[PDB]
């Protein structure tokens, strides 16, 4: 399974954890940047082109508060980024909005509960069916 | 002030708790999120609440559905809006002090209603301050997105769902 | 068939029931009453519902209240509006059958839920029997009132009312 | 206290026995239906009619059904009549309405029950306050 | 179909009315009193007795109340009676509890309310399955 | 005074409003009533509600069901118990003034909230007057049933009845 | 295996909810927390699950209020018991794991029910994994609070209370 | 005002960062672990010690989980320790449980969502009244 990581100056010490962390569980992993990106609206954006243009479906953007990877990534069209805090959310954005990344933000979550939410998000699979309504109509937003 | 709200069937009780606080505190509210708990679909509501705030018809928005996710995604994808998903105080007051975001997302099954009061609270007295930093951050995202006025203030716009919804199309 | 309600904050999450119901029966549902649980006053949405119907927007109203007296007298008050306070099946059988009201009103906070569907799928399910005895009741019941203009269609009808509500003019 | 009360054909029989009730209670009747009316809307409208021209406040309709009789004397401009088959209704709409009268359904509601009804109507004054503003939005439509 | 019935004095006059009801839509009617019963243990245990011991399963008590007769027959091991007073528990109590009998109170319910009351109580059969346990329960009681 | 409340899961949300206003009229009360919504048989929980009448624990008990017919009749089946199926003001006094029935049995998805608090109201209101009449009648319905000494104060009277639905016997 | 479980006034639909989902999933469930909203006492169901868990009578509690705060110390402050307060999947399948918790707590008012039934079902699924580390962790925690003779099993235990509370000695 | 703060190897780091925020706000801190404790068993005694024993009402323990700290130190008579992740439980447990000490784990709450937290802590006093025989009952047990 392919993850693809990115983060700006504040999420990158933890962008660095995990990407340690998923290559110990051999998950395929595509780093977009290597360097902090200028700021949050650069690397949510450069996670969300590398990963419409590849066939992973699995994403991870880490920022300060999540907020605006997210906020910044919804706005490109097809995307659909979810900011994750708790553990619930971590499985169930996956199951119903097929969620293609999720926005984790460093100075709220604290890194062992970023990795259960991590965990539980790269474990669920989108569910479809009924869901796929929801989608269909996000995607088709600007 | 005026504050347009909207959620999907998953928390329209959480939604009515919040409608209850904001008139006490004196806001006017104008609630778009489905009224009842009958299975519907978080994009109608949460793009009726950012017209709401993009068209000037409310200052600022709030939606929910069960994780906040789907509707605030919703209420995002539209222009002129700059929507935060927010399950805490902390990214919610950082939200509107450095993004001046214009609709607050939650997530009614994920949050206690208490939590969500105080989410609500502090993101409506919290008050945006311009910098040379977030003013940069909000105009790039304000031109990420490419204008569609097929969308712009079309409430027919997911109709082509709607129907294949009715036939069945979407079966489980 | 469109059906329109509407309801006071006292019976909310009753209204909420009903709503759902019809639409699982199929029926397109106008929501007027309050969305939420915040004290406000049931001739307003009575007044919304009996427009609906009388203009041809719906096909027919529910409308509840703690005892459904207020809202439903609210309703019947309107040109075109034949409204049936009715907490039973019975009645609201020979409301439709008979005097073909085209309004129900049911006691929200007195009738039991299950009670309450029972009566709105009765008197959606009777059909107006019409005869020379029951026209002739109907028309006189038609002709009682006197029309009144800028009561008709008129939105800010209560505003003067509600205008004292706010300067605090109707205390306790 | 005074009482208005009538009744069409159908409800006569109640009426007859409240008001040998209401007399040996000493209540002051004043019956507008000697002999039944034609019909409940012109049973309902006599007893409105004496009632808003009158120093009395409470007044009783007796018909087959109680809709009726409530559903006319509602469309007179000041009316508020109520359909009472409940001893909560028979209360809270003189309390919080303000009931200038009450419909009972001789089809529907017992005589027992019928009397606890009226009980419950009769000792019930309008509470007033913040009530009035629905009282006054009413009074001002058709 | 077959159908019981019994009254003491305050329901033997409905009883009457429902008789005729009852024989004009073709059921077949056995009246366990023909004069009113002494009071509504005799009338509602008389009910009783004759259901228990024929091969129908439907049943109508009248007295004043329904609560009495209801109280008494109860008492009865195997038996189950509902007092009835709306067109909701009128149908429910027979599909869930198989209600034996329904008790009708006449001080309580209007003519045309009973006779809906009735008919949807005859209307509807025992639903058996999940709610069998709570009948086991109840007729395992004294 | 103390009373007595049982209920199946159909109505807890009832109960629990009744419990509360028990409490805020002084009454101390046990509730043994099903706790929580899931689904449960209402014979237990009106045999635990008679018993604690019938034993001195309790001066009165009330049970509700969603007709209130099973869980009353439940309760009426149990020696020294007078259950009253009441869903009516009326016909509540006249069970406490008549019959002097110490367990009140209501319908709580039939009947409203505001209405099962008036019935009860009157009901824990009224006084029992003996009259040689009543008393008669009292006499007769207490001596009806056959008492069974392997059902009082027995808790596992249903015991066989609940494995057998573990089992799967009772299926729809 | 034997869940006890206790809440105060604030969360007891909360209560409800998990009441309703362990015996769905096969758990015996033993409810001591308030079974009604009238306003009552953390402490005295923290108690009450405490020791269904310490003598044996169920295998592990769950304990709520508003904040879970004041339900959950209550709850620790009992032999044998090892109370975790958590709001989030990760700390309670830690508490469970290392600390091998008896008795979990959760903020009802602050958490969504969708998130409580995901602290449940990990906490539960979750088993301990004794160490030397954790087990000298553990031991030193079993071993800070002096047992009290007159707490343990003493249902009167804060009678004193109670009789103050009656006599408006905790008055706002 | 004064505050008392201790930490174990996990939540030392985090302690570290907070003594010089609160340092810089005009806080007078007393910082009961120099060193980082052996483990959270130590730390948090250690803050309850200085607590229980000093004119200060409010103190922060910190360590991986939050959960450790709370469930030994709350099992010293008298004293009240809050576990605290987000926002509400930082005033309410104060305001309510006037909870002498609050408990984070730094592998679940990030820096930045626990400054917030530990302010709101601060800020807020406790509002006795009817709330004291709940903290009555707790100091009664052991």
């Amino acid at each position: 399974m392919d993850v693809i990581i990115g983060a700006d100056k504040d999420g990158f010490a933890m962008k660095e954890q995990v990407k340690k962390y998923l290559e110990e569980h051999q998950y395929r992993v595509a780093d977009v940047t290597p360097e902090p990106a200028e700021d949050f609206v650069e690397s949510s954006l450069a996670v969300t082109k590398k990963l419409l243009n590849s066939d992973a479906h699995k994403a991870i953007m880490f920022d300060r508060y999540g907020v605006g990877s997210a906020m910044a990534s919804n706005k490109v069209k097809g995307m659909v980024t979810a900011v994750v805090e708790e553990e619930n959310t971590a499985h169930m954005t996956a199951e119903h909005n097929g969620a293609k990344a999720i926005a984790i933000g460093t100075g709220i979550t604290g890194y062992d509960r970023a990795l259960v939410i991590i965990q539980r998000y790269l474990d669920t699979e989108y569910a479809g069916g009924r869901h796929q309504i929801r989608l269909d109509m996000l995607e088709k937003m600007i | 002030m005026i504050i347009a709200i909207g959620n999907d069937h998953i928390v329209t009780m959480q939604k009515i708790e919040i409608s209850n606080m904001l008139k006490d505190m004196g806001y006017t509210v104008i609630d778009e999120g489905t009224y009842d708990t009958h299975r519907t679909h978080y994009p109608i509501y949460g793009k009726k609440v950012a017209e709401d705030v993009a068209d000037g018809r409310a200052d600022l928005g709030i939606v929910m559905c069960g994780t906040g996710i789907g509707i605030s995604t919703a209420a995002d994808k539209n222009e002129g809006i700059r929507a935060a998903m927010c399950d805490d105080v902390t990214s919610a007051v950082y939200a509107r002090e450095q993004l001046n975001a214009n609709v607050l997302g939650i997530g009614g099954a994920v949050v206690g209603v208490h939590l969500i009061q105080d989410i609500v609270k502090a993101y409506l007295d919290a008050t945006y301050k311009e910098t040379p930093e977030n003013k940069k951050l909000i105009d790039k995202i304000d031109n990420i997105a490419k204008p569609n006025p097929d969308q712009k203030d079309n409430p027919h716009f997911f109709d082509a769902e709607l129907e294949k919804w009715a036939e069945g199309v979407y079966h489980d």
